[PDB]
RNA sequence: GUUAAUGUAGCUUAAAUUAUCAAAGCAAGGCACUGAAAAUGCCUAGAUGAGCCUCACAGCUCCAUAAACACCA
RNA sequence: AGUAAGGUCAGCUAAAUAAGCUAUCGGGCCCAUACCCCGAAAAUGUUGGUUAUACCCUUCCCGUACUACCA
């Protein structure tokens, strides 16, 4: 059940474009 | 001498007499870069195809997260009485344990957990150095 | 009438609360924190930092209206001041830094009321199974200086207090 | 002189303790 | 006393590592939300960059009288390329580990996405039963603390685990065989307690022979039908 | 297998070829709407446990839920 | 008792644009001190209300002031 809230949107009327950005941690995570 | 001292303890019960102020949330506050910079997507067209397609879908969505909602209301509903039952049961079998089972037990706040991540941290993975400044727009003001 | 038996028909103000006003001068968040009870927690913070608002922000309404459902008494689902941190990183065959980029941390809190020992293994074991992707999960207790952040600073007083001590 | 209701008064059913467990209407409709 | 025996049972659980692959119905969805996303935008800065270039280069086309030749050195298209080249080249690790592949129920480092719950090898009456670790009750000793006593008793462990409050979280009563049930002893009654694993892992000296991690999927095989059902209760599905 | 309780949707109405216009009302969900709830707009999903008896009252039985005698490490 | 009426730097005054003089602190001039020249710091008796404050009103406190008469 990880994928129920992680599936949403930027709730908001005048905002910038946003991209997807895989971020990586201090360790390979 | 003392005069000032009396002063400085006056200043003090001034300053508290006044509201405590709260920081305004920037995320809810646009700022002014965004405010009308010719950043204006072209009039969108929406294909008859894919409308009726999309909004099909949603019914869909739709009944799909109310199937998330039962078997989640059901799986607490079973949690939430397989524990109910096992205290009840106990209590009559050792009633001294179950004071201790139900009482406030400061053992379990703090409870912080992360989420998980896209991918396993990997072995022996070095990443390179830096710094980290923190700008943070400071917000003081005075009365 | 007093000697009709229709007496206090009309009566209401015991239906609603007292609901008192925010008088200007009055106007403070009084807030009884209870603390230890027999079977009742104290009152919570359910702090919910993630990097992306989005992301955020769907998570806490979840558990906002996760509590609604499970007859939990929110007292507020105020947000905590975001952070930005300018992340530099140092360039190789070289000592001088340079401007990487610039990340943001979002937080959200659900204050939630007292519940009762049993549901708390319980409630607890719905909030982390359903941590989506990275979302740190912090319930404390809701201690003032918790709530301390949510305010601006006053050097006003720092000028003093330095001079006090 | 107060004199006894004959039959059961309107809003006496509901409690008047613990206001907050009550749901409420929260509509016009 | 009593005639039942009082057990202690843990029920350790390890979380997901890794976020469970999307539905099929919630791919398509995901797509929607994103598309929605741009529509309803603004001009990022990058996208601004873009027409700038669309600027310069329709002074290059028709437009040649620009003032100052030297303008920037690089192009949003480039910068894409630069960030492109470099995520091309990194590499991260693999969701489904050499645990998946060789079917190793004893790691750790097995179904990331799922949840593992720790199963033991206990021998009673000259026959092995894959069950929950668990200790027997002690006077002066709170039930919760028994689960806790058992996670010290495991064979080279250095786990670190957080327990949940001190009310249980279940309950199974059997009773011995007639063969040995005595007025004495006429069976015993077993509490599991959940606690989630948080960092630390058994020793190399006994993996296969000792605990095995499985998620509920697979749960029912190592167990007996019995004692399954009052497992299943209190498990959440995740 | 056997002994004792119950089975219209989440609760509940009418109904239950007893007659009548009819399976209702409220909950519970998606999307939009300053940021949370809540309102509001648009919008999604549906059961008369099963058979028999009575055919012009409605209940028994079956099965199932579920407890028990009782298989269990 | 009643009424009248005031509190501001350490001190005394004028304005509420919190200023001026002096005192106090630091430095210069002189053999040294003072004078003198230069620089800095300093307060609205008290509580509450006055859009918000201050001159206002209110509460508290100190102290000041007049009157207390016909038989
Ligand atoms: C299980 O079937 C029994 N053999 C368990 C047991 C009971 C008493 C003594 C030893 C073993
Ligand atoms: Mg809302």
């Amino acid at each position: 059940d990880c994928n129920r809230a992680l599936l949403t949107r930027l709730h908001r009327q005048t905002y910038a474009r946003l991209y997807p950005v895989l971020l990586v941690k201090q360790d390979g995570s | 001498d003392q005069a000032a001292k009396d002063r400085l303890k006056k200043r003090i019960r001034r300053l508290e007499k006044a509201s405590q102020e709260l920081i305004p949330i920037e995320d809810f506050i646009t700022p002014v870069k965004f405010l009308n910079k010719e950043r204006q997507r072209p009039p969108v067209e929406l294909p008859f195809e894919e409308s009726e397609r999309r909004a099909l879908l949603l019914k869909r969505w739709s009944l799909y997260k109310q199937r998330e909602h039962e078997m989640e209301r059901s799986a607490i509903r079973s949690l939430l009485e397989a524990q109910e039952e096992a205290l009840q049961e106990l209590r009559l079998s050792s009633p001294e344990l179950h004071a201790e089972a139900t009482k406030r037990d400061p053992s379990l706040f703090p409870f912080e957990r992360q989420g998980p991540d896209y991918t396993p941290p990997i072995s022996d993975y070095q990443p390179p150095e830096g710094r980290y400044q923190d700008i943070t727009k400071v917000y003081t003001q005075v009365e | 009438y007093r000697s009709k038996p229709t007496h206090g028909i009309g009566r209401y103000k015991h239906l609603v609360k007292a609901q008192e006003p925010k008088k200007k001068k009055g106007k403070v968040e009084v807030r009884p924190i209870n603390l230890g009870t027999d079977y009742e927690y104290g009152v919570l913070n359910i702090h919910l930092i993630a990097y992306d608002m989005a992301l955020a922000e769907s998570y806490a309404q979840y558990v906002h209206n996760l509590c609604n459902h499970l007859a939990i008494k929110v007292e507020e689902s105020y947000a905590m001041p975001t952070k930005t941190m300018e992340v530099l990183q140092l360039q190789e065959q070289g000592s001088k830094m340079f401007l990487d980029a610039v990340l943001t941390t979002h937080e959200r809190v659900v204050q939630i009321s007292g519940l009762s020992a049993t549901f708390a293994e319980i409630f607890l074991e719905i909030i982390h199974s359903n941590l989506p992707e990275g979302v740190k999960l912090s319930v404390r207790e809701h201690t003032e200086e918790d709530f301390k952040g949510r305010f601006k600073a006053r050097p006003e007083l720092e000028e003093l207090l330095a001079k006090l001590n | 002189r107060r004199a006894a209701p004959l039959g059961p008064m309107p809003n006496e059913d509901i409690d008047v303790s613990d206001l907050e467990r009550l749901k409420k209407y929260r509509s016009f409709d | 006393s009593s005639p039942w025996r009082l057990l202690g049972a843990l029920c350790l659980q390890r979380p997901p590592l890794v976020t469970k692959p999307l539905t099929p119905l919630q791919e398509e969805m995901a797509d929607l939300l994103q598309q929605i996303e741009i529509e309803r935008s603004l001009y990022s800065d990058h996208e601004l960059r873009a027409l700038d270039e669309a600027q310069q280069l329709a002074k290059k086309k028709s437009d040649l009288y620009e003032e100052e030749d030297e303008q920037n050195i690089l192009l949003a298209q480039d910068l894409e390329d630069m960030w492109e080249q470099k995520f091309l080249h990194f590499k991260l690790g693999a969701r489904l580990t050499e645990a998946d592949k060789k079917d190793d129920r004893t790691s750790l480092h097995r179904k990331l996405d799922r949840n593992l719950i720790l199963l033991v090898r206990e021998k009673l009456g000259d026959q092995d039963i894959w069950m929950l670790p668990q200790s027997d009750w002690q006077p002066g000793e709170t039930l919760r603390q028994t689960a806790e006593r058992t996670l010290a008793t495991l064979s080279e462990n250095n786990m670190e685990a957080k327990f949940l409050g001190n009310a249980p979280c279940g309950h199974y009563k059997f009773k011995f065989p007639q063969a040995m049930r005595t007025e004495t002893s006429l069976g015993a009654k077993v509490f599991f307690f959940k606690a989630l694993l948080l960092t630390g892992d058994f020793s190399q000296a006994g993996k296969k022979g000792h605990h095995v991690w499985v998620s509920k999927e697979e749960l029912g095989d190592y167990l007996k039908p019995k004692y399954l059902a009052q497992v299943r209760r209190f498990l959440l599905d995740l």
